[PDB]
RNA sequence: CCGAGCGCGGGAACAACCGAGACCGCCAGCUAAGGCCCCCAAGUCUGGGCUAAGUGGUAAAGGAUGUGGCGCCGCGAAGACA
RNA sequence: GGGGAGGUUUGGCACCUCGAUGUCGGCUCGUCGCAUCCUGGGGCUGAAGAAGGUCCCAAGGGUUGGGCUGUUCGCCCAUUAA
RNA sequence: CGGAAGGGAUAACCGCUGAAAGCAUCUAAGCGGGAAGCCCGCCCCAAGAUGAGGCCUCCCACGGCGUCAAGCCGGUAAGGAC
């Protein structure tokens, strides 16, 4: 029921205990509070969070620099953490010791168009014997005259990549708070420089 | 012997009941379990 | 002659109850008043039959075992996706659907009858928005 | 009915007595009024449904009277081996040949009572609580199988023949 | 009968099933079948009898302390039925 | 000895398609049924226990890899929760 | 790393009270337990949900024609575009 937002950096190997970490490490940065989301006003429970404060004449007009309590902008918006409600302050790692397994949710790296072949992973073929024509091709689809048509969300030649995704559980193997890093076992979505956020997950009860 | 098309009772032990909406044999013995199947 | 044609008259509104009706028989009056077939002023292409405020239909009543054994079925186009919910889970949660659908099932198809759904305001109230008239039925 | 003081309502009806307070909501197909000091049950005809309603009701106020009056017996019995049963705590506590032991709470207008780890007694003003609790405890641990363990209401425990039938 | 009446109303749809032999016009009434809550036009008409399963909204022998009326046949205030 | 269910077998009929409906097996992508192969809940037992037996309930997921044949099927091989 | 854990009514089945029917009975009104199933809770799309939602801030009132009732037009403000 906790979170904070942060930068990919790193995924190494940290040889903590006498066992080898792939660690991705994350630049959680200070995101400070702002406007915050009520149900009785919203319809929920969250919390806005801006990222790192690189705004002056480029951002112009309204400003949560309004709000009641400033801080301009980060350099790229802020985002909305459910459930979250903080207490007045700025937030970046502290909020975490290790032994806290977390959810991170993050953008994913995209690959275009993708093939059927590398997307939902198929044969295409015999490298010979038959024919070099299909290959690498889908194979067939539905049946003949009946069905009649073809599936809505059949796995088909298309689009895979530029998407949103949320990893679940992983042991924060430490916290830098002296900085900005939040180390835990590797993983995460995205390219070595791209926006993720950290979310408490749900395991026990 | 539960679920056969025909139920009855065998023995003067064996009296049949009504139960969710189906017909049910029952007898202390549940040798004679029956059921409306 | 020549058969008479009604103006742009008056979308008169109106106001009915909803507990202790009967599902079936309720929406049949309500519906048939969306068409202007109770008004003397009815004419089939122009709709100007009234608007429906409906108040508590949460405690709609209804015969039969209906109440669980009632099933509501949506299709959506993936297959496999036939979803059907009970008129029982239709009552806890989001109880209106079951007069809103109800009437959408006693009107034509035609675009309008459409447009006459929106015609229709259903609450599991009471309590609506006051906007105007709205004098009470029976 | 000398420590009654009766109650009737629409549905139910809302009874007192010298324990605690109870109520049987009664299908109102009849009518039940405290007159003198034993009730009537005169139901508006002569049906079938009508019947079992107007008889099922007359035992419900009944059960609800005798109930106020003090009649809490739920007697049980365990007939195995360390099957021990143990009151520890407001909570009944016992070890019936499972790996480990069980543990039942007394809830709302129940207690328990164990004149000894042998045989287990529970207190309640309430016909259901009866059959229904003593039922989850003799549900904790299964009669006899064939030979003879576990818990038993106070019945006979039937058998299945040993050293044989399993060819 | 369809074919040659794939012209009309019913039957949801529907060559031959029901009604029905279509010169044209009519913003005139009766009626056939089939219907009269609504999609849809007209009775949420009057009165009595049934059924509780969506039966109605599509199958059998065969099984049953399902329900409601009819007929018979011994038992009982000298006291039966449980 | 009786009565059904289903429409995958072997087939009866010759209604659509002869101014063309590319008839077997393998591949790739699958999907829907349940009369369930395994997994899950259980009743009956000639069920001590373990294992089994049959019958109820129940598609959510899973349903391997090689030899021999164009082979579907099927026998074998080592496995299998299967 | 994910399936999960855990919540809610249930399938077959097993229990309580309980008449109809002095007895008995899971049932007719009344409850409780109880499936990898079922609605969830996790993952993602998503207000073209024409029903087009809500939150937060940022913006000036004829400018010259339409005199009433809807607008027309050439340039601005927040912005946005090439």
């Amino acid at each position: 029921m906790k979170g904070i937002l942060g930068v990919k950096v790193g995924m190494t190997r940290i040889f903590r205990d006498d066992r080898a970490v792939p660690v991705t490490v994350i630049l959680a940065g200070p995101c400070p509070v702002v406007q915050r989301r009520t149900p009785e006003k919203d319809g929920y429970t969250a919390v806005q969070l801006g990222f790192l404060p690189q705004n002056p004449k480029r951002v112009n007009r309204p400003l949560k620099g309004h709000f009641a309590k400033a801080g301009v902008e980060p350099v790229r918006i802020l985002r909305e953490i459910r459930d979250f409600n903080p207490e007045g302050d700025t937030v970046t790692v502290e909020i975490f010791k290790p032994g806290e397994r977390v959810d991170v949710t993050g953008t994913s790296k995209g690959r275009g168009f993708a093939g059927v072949m590398k997307r939902w992973n198929f044969a295409g073929g015999p490298d010979s014997h038959g024919a070099h024509k299909i290959h690498r091709h889908p194979g067939s689809i539905g049946n003949r005259k009946t069905p009649g048509r073809v599936y809505k969300g059949k796995k088909m030649a298309g689009h895979y990549g530029a998407e949103r995704v949320t990893v679940m559980n992983l042991e924060v193997v430490d916290v830098i708070p002296e900085e900005n890093l939040l180390l835990v076992k590797g993983a995460v979505p995205g390219p070595n420089g791209g926006l993720v956020i950290v979310r408490e997950t749900k395991k026990a009860a | 012997m539960k679920v056969r098309a025909s139920v009855k009772r065998i023995c003067d032990k064996c009296k049949v009941i009504r139960r969710h909406g189906r017909v049910y044999v029952i007898c202390e013995n549940p040798k004679h379990k029956q059921r409306q199947g | 002659m020549k058969t008479y044609v009604p103006k742009q008259v008056e979308p008169r509104w109106v106001l009915i109850d909803a507990e202790g009706k009967t599902l079936g028989r309720l929406a049949t009056k309500i519906a048939t008043l969306l068409r202007g077939k109770h008004r003397p002023d009815w004419t089939p292409n122009v709709a100007m039959g009234d608007f429906v405020v409906v108040v508590n239909a949460d405690k709609i009543r209804v015969t039969g075992k209906k109440l669980e054994q009632k099933i509501y079925t949506r299709y959506s186009g993936y297959p496999g996706g036939l979803k059907k919910i009970p008129l029982e889970k239709m009552l806890a949660t989001h109880p209106e659907r079951v007069l809103e659908h109800a009437v959408k099932g006693m009107l034509p198809k035609g675009p309008l009858g459409r447009r006459l759904f929106k015609r229709l305001k259903v609450y599991a109230g009471p309590d609506h928005p006051h906007q105007a008239q709205r004098p009470e039925k029976l | 009915p000398k420590g009654v003081s009766v109650e009737v309502a629409p549905g139910r009806v809302k009874v007192k007595g010298p324990k605690g307070e109870l109520e049987v909501p009664v299908s109102p197909e009849m009518r039940v009024v405290v007159e003198e000091g034993v009730v009537r049950v005169e139901r508006p005809s002569d049906e079938r449904r009508h019947k079992s309603l107007h008889g099922l009701t007359r035992t419900l106020i009944a059960n609800a009277v005798k109930g106020v009056s003090e009649g809490y017996s739920k007697e049980l019995l365990i007939k195995g081996i360390g099957y021990r049963a143990r009151l520890v705590g407001r909570a009944l506590e016992l070890t019936v040949g499972f790996s480990h032991p069980v543990v039942v709470e007394p809830p709302e207008g129940i207690t328990f009572e164990v004149p000894e780890p042998t045989r287990v007694r529970v207190s309640g003003i309430d016909k259901q609580k009866v059959g229904q609790v003593a039922a989850n405890i003799r549900a904790i641990r299964k009669p006899s199988a064939y030979h003879e363990k576990g818990i038993y209401y106070a019945g006979e425990p039937v058998r299945l023949k040993p050293g044989k039938a399993g060819a």
